[PDB]
C-alpha cells in the first residue's frame, strides 16, 4: 500500500513560467518505477514519463522527471497553453499499482469579482412538489468563493449542490451555479430567500434575494 | 499504431454485475513484460486502478476491490474482459483499459473510456423549467435568464438557445451536471443586452436540449425592463 501525495492540488502559473509538481510516496519506491500522465478534461491519460526520468514516445522536452526514494518531481519549464490540465503520478514498483490525486495547473489571471443573479423557482416546477432556487455566479477569479443560502435568516445546509465550469478558454474566469432544493411545502412556508456570496474581489459580501411571490 | 477500445452497458442498476471488454489491436498477449489493465475515474476525481493481467496469464488485483473483481484475456479474440459484481452508485465512472508495452513503459497506450452510470432509476429524458431573473434593485449591465433541465439519465445533454426570430444565442453558460437522487440536473444560462430586452416584441427565447431519450425544448419569458 504505497500512498502517493501530490501537491499542490491546484497550482496557478502564467504561460511560459516553470512548473514543478511534486509527488511524495508513503515509503520508498523500489527501483523508482514511477510514472507521470497528463489528462485534459474529457480525454484519456497520456504517458509523459516513466522510470522516474525517461521521456516517452512523442512527448516534448519541457517535460522532465527526476528524483528517487520517496520524492519525485515532474517539471515543465515554459508552460504552453495546452499544458494547463491535470497531472497524475503513479508507481508500478509493486502492483497494487496506485495513483496520486493529481495536481491541476491553472492559468493565473487577475482578480475578477463575480456578477450574481438569483432565480426563483418556476410555477411549473412548483406544481411538481419541489422548488429549486438558483443563484448564478458569473466570470470570476480566483476559483474560491463562499456561497451561503439563508431562508428567513436561517443558514441552510445539506440541501444545495454546486457546480462550477472549467476555466474559461477566452477569459480564464469561472462561473458557478449553486442550487437550493427544497420541499414545495417548506418553500411556501417562508418569505425571504437569499444567497450571500463571498469573494476576494468584492470589498464586502454581496447578498442577493427575492420575496416569495413578489417576483 | 496500437489500439484499444472499451465497451459495455452505459447504464446499470446496483446489486448487479458489470462486464466490460477491451478489444485491442496491434499486439498479442504473448511478449514478456507486456500486460493490460483496467483503471477507472469517478467524475471529477482521480484515476483508480482495478486489475491487471500479464501475458503468461498472471493476474493482479486492487485489494480494496478484489473478491468483486475478475480479469480475463482471450488471445483468441484479442479482447480482455473485466467483471465487477455488487455494483454500487459509487462505481459510476469512466472505465479505461491500457497496455503496458514492456517492463518499464507503463500504460503507454490507453483506450478511450466509456462512462458507466450506476443508477437504479431508468433512462429518462429531461423535463425543463424556465429560469427568469427575478432581478432588480439594479438591473444593470444586461439581463439574464436560464433553463433547468431536470431528472434525466444518463448524464448527456446539450444546450442551444434560440430566439423568437429563431436565430441563435451566445450563452456559453453551461454548468456541468449535478447528481441528485439517481437523476442528473443541469443548468444553462444566457446573458442578453439590457438594451435589446427592453424593447422588442420577443416575449421570449427558447431553450433547447438534446438528450438521448428525448429532445424537449421549453420557452423562457424575458422580463420586460425599459
Ligand atoms: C432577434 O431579436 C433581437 C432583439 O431582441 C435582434 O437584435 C437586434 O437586431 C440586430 C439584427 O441582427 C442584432 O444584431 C442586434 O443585437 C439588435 N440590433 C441593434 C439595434 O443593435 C436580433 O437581431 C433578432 N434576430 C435576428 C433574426 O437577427
Amino acid at each position: 500500500e504505497i500512498v502517493l501525495t501530490q501537491s499542490p492540488g491546484t497550482l496557478s502559473l502564467s504561460p511560459g513560467e516553470r512548473a514543478t509538481l511534486s509527488c511524495r510516496a508513503s515509503e520508498t519506491v523500489s527501483n523508482d518505477k514511477v510514472a507521470w500522465y497528463q489528462q485534459k478534461p474529457g480525454q484519456a491519460p497520456r504517458l509523459l514519463i516513466y522510470g522516474a526520468s525517461s521521456r516517452a514516445t512523442g512527448i516534448p522536452d519541457r517535460f522532465s522527471g527526476s528524483g528517487s526514494g520517496t520524492d519525485f518531481t515532474l517539471s515543465i519549464s515554459g508552460l504552453e497553453p495546452e499544458d494547463f490540465v491535470v497531472y497524475y503520478c503513479q508507481q508500478y514498483a509493486s502492483s497494487p499499482r496506485t495513483f496520486g490525486q493529481g495536481t491541476k495547473v491553472e492559468i493565473k489571471r487577475t482578480v475578477a469579482a463575480p456578477s450574481v443573479f438569483i432565480f426563483p423557482p418556476s410555477d411549473e416546477q412548483l406544481k411538481s412538489g419541489t422548488a429549486s432556487v438558483v443563484c448564478l455566479l458569473n466570470n470570476f477569479y480566483p476559483r474560491e468563493a463562499k456561497v451561503q443560502w439563508k431562508v428567513d435568516n436561517a443558514l441552510q445546509s445539506g440541501n444545495s449542490q454546486e457546480s462550477v465550469t472549467e476555466q474559461d478558454s477566452k477569459d480564464s474566469t469561472y462561473s458557478l451555479s449553486s442550487t437550493l432544493t427544497l420541499s414545495k411545502a417548506d418553500y411556501e412556508k417562508h418569505k425571504v430567500y437569499a444567497c450571500e456570496v463571498t469573494h476576494q474581489g468584492l470589498s464586502s459580501p454581496v447578498t442577493k434575494s427575492f420575496n416569495r411571490g413578489e417576483c | 499504431q496500437v489500439t484499444l477500445k472499451e465497451s459495455g452497458p452505459t447504464l446499470v442498476k446496483p446489486t448487479q454485475t458489470l462486464t466490460l471488454t477491451c478489444t485491442f489491436s496491434g499486439f498479442s498477449l504473448t511478449t514478456t513484460g507486456e500486460g493490460v489493465g483496467w483503471i477507472r475515474q469517478p467524475p471529477g476525481k482521480a484515476l483508480e486502478f482495478l486489475a491487471f493481467i500479464y501475458w503468461n496469464d498472471a493476474k493482479r488485483y486492487n485489494p480494496s476491490l478484489q473478491s468483486r473483481l475478475t480479469i480475463t484475456k482471450d488471445a483468441s479474440k484479442k479482447q480482455v474482459v473485466l467483471t465487477l459484481t455488487n455494483l454500487d452508485p459509487v462505481d459510476t465512472a469512466t472505465y479505461y483499459c491500457a497496455r503496458t508495452s514492456g517492463w518499464d513503459i507503463e500504460f503507454e497506450y490507453w483506450g478511450q473510456g466509456t462512462l458507466v452510470t450506476v443508477s437504479s432509476g431508468s433512462a429518462s429524458a429531461p423535463t425543463l423549467f424556465p429560469l427568469v431573473s427575478c432581478e432588480n434593485s439594479s438591473p444593470s449591465s444586461t439581463v439574464a435568464v436560464g433553463c433547468l433541465a431536470q431528472d434525466f439519465l444518463p448524464d448527456s445533454i446539450t444546450f442551444s438557445w434560440k430566439y423568437k426570430n429563431n436565430s441563435d444565442i451566445s450563452s456559453t453558460r453551461g454548468f456541468p451536471s449535478v447528481l441528485r437522487g439517481g437523476k442528473y440536473a443541469a443548468t444553462s444560462q444566457v446573458l442578453l443586452p439590457s438594451k435589446d430586452v427592453m424593447q422588442g416584441t420577443d416575449e421570449h427565447v427558447v431553450c433547447k436540449v438534446q438528450h438521448p431519450n428525448g429532445n424537449k425544448e421549453k420557452d423562457v419569458p424575458l422580463p420586460v425592463v425599459i
